[PDB]
């Protein structure tokens, strides 16, 4: 619009963008820490047996 | 984006005061009778 709300809007919809960027790409650290233990409870026998 | 501006005080004083210090585990946390400290004569119940 040619004001400093047109400015301020922008910074707050890339502060918001910085905040998915950031958790997703640290998703894939914890969606590999899921996944070990999904894989060491397939080949998991129990104790008892 | 990264924001972390939240602003630090100014150190404020450090005084050496008679309270009382025990640790449980990995905390340490003060104990605390308030009866013949604020509440001897007072006439109102404790809490």
């Amino acid at each position: 619009d040619g004001t400093g709300i047109s400015l301020h809007r922008q910074l707050r919809a890339i502060q918001q963008l910085a905040r998915n960027v950031q958790a997703v790409l640290g998703a894939f650290e914890r969606g590999t820490a899921d996944q070990m233990l999904h894989v060491l409870l397939e080949k998991a026998p129990p104790l008892a047996l | 984006n990264r924001e972390t501006l939240d602003e630090l005080e100014s150190a404020p004083q450090t005084t050496r005061v008679r309270a009382d210090l025990v640790a449980i585990g990995d905390r340490l946390v003060f104990l605390e009778a308030l009866e013949r400290r604020i509440y001897a004569a007072t006439n109102v119940p404790y809490p």
